[PDB]
């Protein structure tokens, strides 16, 4: 089974998450993600670095961005 | 035809390199070596086909992608060469690796930007392009995001794991491979990448001139491990799915195979190596 779906205002943007194996959207643009055999989860703006949860990876990703719209 | 560690390039080599790297980029090469990454990283997976990355392959792919960039540097400039950045030893920001007379230094703390050397924004020669978000300025946060780069006695315990990769072949695996790799372990390349930050973070990694010179460090520690462990070879060595066996070939090339790339020296050599 997949990881619960989530959503949340995180650092003043709209994060969701959902199974589809999984879509996450950063304020509706979809962020590439991908879990790993333990478990884990990175997502393109943060591939060498793995955090517990789709939402940690969407977290993440926020910080990573500082503002900036994600590309589809 | 010699890789050369970084810190032993001379004003005219280090001239030289940027000014190859910058025709690339002005001429559109550089930006699909960018792209051909990206795409491999994001398909790379754990419970499927993965070559590029979390398997076997990731050393000999990466092998033969920075020599198809090394090949296309000298195309432009022959004498130009990939040197290598040991971060074991060139681990601070002070590194003249960092200097504005080579890759420039860190980003400012508000966005990340990269503010001096040849790759800066503001210079009008390095647009990112290929790119994941809006921003299309070079951003660096060395030491940003984990403090410190791998140790040479880390680096010494991964040269010690004498099996090159073992079942399941993927980012949970044992083995040389995955701990160079870093997705187990004290983490030598992975964490790396991490440790540069902005787009060396990210799947569209080589927009960062120092991509190149990271991976041909973790390609020289391929060659040292070969050298302390003559008995040991590439694995898997045949019928495995989704991962390229020893005599399979790889994409994007489809003309070459794993034992194709396992001799540097069929291509070039290091400055220094050590012999068993
Ligand atoms: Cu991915
Ligand atoms: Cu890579
Ligand atoms: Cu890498
Ligand atoms: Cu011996």
């Amino acid at each position: 089974a997949a990881p619960e779906s989530f959503d949340e205002v995180y650092k003043g943007r709209r994060i969701q998450g959902r199974p589809a194996g999984y879509e996450v959207f950063v304020d509706g643009v979809q962020l590439h993600v991908m879990r790993n055999a333990d478990g884990s989860w990175i997502s393109v703006v943060s591939h060498y670095d793995p955090v517990p949860t789709p939402r940690a990876a969407a977290r993440a990703a926020v910080d990573e961005l500082q503002g900036a719209p994600l590309l589809p | 035809t010699v890789r050369k560690n970084q810190a032993t390039l001379t004003a005219d080599e280090k001239r030289r390199f940027v000014a190859a790297v910058l025709e690339l980029k002005r001429s559109g090469r550089y930006d699909e070596f960018v792209r051909t990454h990206n795409e491999f990283i994001m398909s790379d997976t754990d419970s499927g086909e993965r070559t590029g990355h979390r398997s076997p392959s990731f050393l000999p792919w990466h092998r033969r992608f920075l020599l198809d960039f090394e090949q296309a540097l000298q195309s432009v400039d022959s004498s130009v060469t990939l040197p290598y950045w040991d971060w074991s030893a060139d681990r601070t920001v002070r590194a003249s690796l960092w200097a504005p007379d080579f890759l420039g230094g860190t980003g400012r703390s508000t966005d990340g930007r990269v503010m001096d050397g040849p790759f800066a924004a503001s210079t009008g020669n390095w647009p990112i392009n290929v790119r994941v978000d809006s921003r299309t300025y070079l951003r660096r946060s060395l030491g940003g995001s984990v403090a410190e780069l791998p140790t040479r006695a880390e680096v010494e315990s991964v040269l010690a794991i004498s099996a090159y990769d073992l079942p399941p072949y993927n980012s949970a695996s044992e083995g040389f491979r995955n701990h160079l790799e870093g997705w187990r372990g004290v983490n030598l390349h992975n964490r790396v990448h991490v440790w540069v930050g902005g787009q060396m973070a990210t799947g569209v990694s080589p927009n960062d001139p120092v991509f190149w010179l990271h991976h041909a460090y973790v390609d020289k520690l391929w060659a040292e491990w070969q050298r302390r462990h003559p008995d040991s070879a590439y694995v898997p060595t045949g019928g495995t799915p989704d991962v390229v066996d020893l005599n399979e070939t790889m994409k994007p090339w489809n003309t070459v195979r794993p034992a194709d790339l396992l001799d540097h020296t069929a291509y070039y050599t290091f400055d220094a190596l050590e012999h068993h």
